[PDB]
């Protein structure tokens, strides 16, 4: 429940860029604050009505109360510098997602779906996703942004929120369009 | 008088840029090599990890899901590579966005003052400058060599596709081809016959 | 009590660190003994002896993340006399991580010093420099659990 300020530029390239991609950036008081856990999930919502997660992240020196959100994180929640924003440490369960439902962003002939799938899922490793989202590959450069229609978790526990079950990406799900 | 001396000092303002950036071009274009090869090395790797099954040799064996958690790491190692290429591309259009704004500069200039400067006097050359003519055309002829240079660059670049396992094992001689075959250093005998500035 | 921790922290880094640079080493090793083979289309075997010392330098590697495993499971115990649990997780990872793939090497070892057409010599060298079985997650999670304390 807090407010929004845009990406900062102190990258701490000790970590591999991919996961530089998915990342938000916060202060000491704010993780002692509502109770963060570094590295470990954490969830957003907008008072509009979206709820997105990502891997919350405390940056050497930084205004407190504030988190510092990414450009395409900024569009894919919607909301500015200024904005305010809902913050929960994610505390229920995870899993390993078996089957995700797959949205073209153009919706043009198609691409090689094949290597396709390979290069969403090799780029979108450890990322928990939800129906309705979006997702930002670079199939060589160019970028795409696919959607996510329906999720279906290992134990079949499908979907179109603190306390719940949310599910990751891995090399055994697999992908339908 | 005037317009001459406009012209001339919008030529040998405009040179020292075209060193510089060809100096840019150059330091960013050796970059790439290195990288290239790297790249090369992988895709041969990659290669030569289908020509087997993996389900029948007899150490292996006793090590299920392999092949797969090997592949899902090679093609992670190249694609970092990959895109540090990209990266060097794109200083390359820096450079020829920089040098085909500052050339269309100076035309843009001469063709304001092409009318009251007789061609004669555009065409005389002096004891220690070549002629104007001359150098207009040089000019020219750095901006097409730049452009068609990035071009095919990038159309060689950009057909890079893990799944042709074979094209992908021969950039490193495409490339070099792709650079030994303008003139030779155009910048270079440019700026020289140009050194004494006027 | 937590000193510990932060030392289980600081020797992973270090471990890490040591295990990378003998694992070039041996690389370089395997290299020598798949062009000294190939060239031949009886006294490599000191190039496999050294490269077996590699191996076992290794695998004294292993056992130290073993012990610091083991303690860090301990402290886990004692402090359910009544986030931590976050540490032990982390190191159990790490450790089936780094122990799967010192058997990876161990394997390829044993089928490199003979071997037959050279395709499978080539993926046998990757296997053993991409160490296929590190998720790299790992540089992450060792620094996401690093950067919770010193």
């Amino acid at each position: 429940t807090l407010t929004v300020t845009n990406l900062l530029e102190k990258v701490d390239d000790k970590i591999p860029k991919t996961f530089q991609n998915s990342l938000i950036h916060l202060g000491l008081n704010t993780m002692k604050s509502a109770n963060i856990c570094i590295g470990r999930p954490v969830l957003l919502t907008s008072l509009n009505g979206k709820q997105e997660v990502y891997t919350a992240w405390p940056m050497a020196g930084f205004p407190g109360g504030k988190v510092g959100l990414s450009e395409m994180a900024q569009k894919n929640v919607g909301v500015r510098p200024g904005d305010a924003i809902q913050v929960q440490p994610l505390v229920g369960a995870v899993l390993q997602a078996e089957e995700m439902d797959v949205a073209l962003s153009d919706k043009d002939m198609e691409i090689n779906e094949e290597e396709l799938t390979g290069c969403i899922l090799r780029k979108l490793d450890g990322k928990i996703v939800l129906p309705g989202n979006f997702l930002y590959c670079t199939f060589y450069g160019r970028p795409y942004k696919l959607q996510v229609l329906r999720v279906k978790g290992a134990d079949g526990m499908i979907l179109g929120c603190n306390t719940d079950t949310f599910y990751f990406i891995s090399s055994t799900t697999r992908v339908n369009f | 008088d005037r317009p001459l001396l406009a012209v001339q000092e919008a030529l040998k303002k405009c040179f020292p840029v075209v060193e510089e950036q060809q100096g840019l071009w150059q330091s960013a274009l050796r970059d790439c090599q290195p990288l290239l090869s790297s790249l090369s090395n992988l895709a041969e790797q990659l290669q030569a990890a289908q020509n087997l099954r993996f389900e029948d040799v007899p150490a292996l064996r006793a090590f299920p899901d392999l092949k797969e958690r090997l592949r899902r790491k090679q093609l992670v190692a190249g694609d970092i590579v990959l895109d540090k290429l990209g990266e060097r591309l794109a200083i390359l259009l820096k450079v020829r966005d920089m040098v085909s704004s500052h050339v269309e500069r100076v035309f843009q200039i001469y063709e304001q003052h092409a009318d009251t400067v007789g061609i004669d006097a555009v065409l005389q050359p002096s004891a220690v400058s070549p002629s104007v003519a001359d150098m207009l055309e040089w000019l020219q002829d750095i901006e097409r060599h730049y452009r068609k240079s990035y071009l095919k660059r990038k159309y060689l670049l950009s057909s890079i596709q893990w799944g042709d396992l074979a094209n992908i094992q021969a950039l490193p001689k495409a490339w070099d081809r792709i650079s030994k075959d303008e003139h030779q250093d155009l910048v270079q005998d440019i700026l020289l016959n140009v050194s004494f500035f006027l | 009590s937590a000193r510990k921790i932060k030392d289980n922290a600081a020797d992973w880094h270090n471990l890490i660190l040591k295990w990378e640079t003998l694992n070039d080493a041996g690389f370089t090793t395997a290299n020598n003994i798949a062009n000294l083979k190939i060239s031949l289309l009886e006294e490599l075997e000191k190039l496999c002896e050294e490269l077996q010392a590699t191996l076992d330098g290794l695998t004294k590697i292993q056992v130290k993340m073993e012990k610091l495993s083991s303690t860090t499971k301990g402290i886990c115990e004692l402090e359910n006399y009544h986030p931590t649990t976050h540490f032990y997780e982390v190191s159990h990872k790490l450790l089936e991580m780094y122990r799967k793939e010192l058997l990876l090497k161990r394997t390829v070892a044993k089928e490199l010093a003979h071997t037959g057409d050279p395709d499978l010599t080539l993926s046998y060298l990757s296997m053993w420099l991409h160490q296929p079985y590190v998720e790299s997650d790992s540089r992450l999670h060792l620094e996401s659990m690093l950067l919770e304390t010193g």
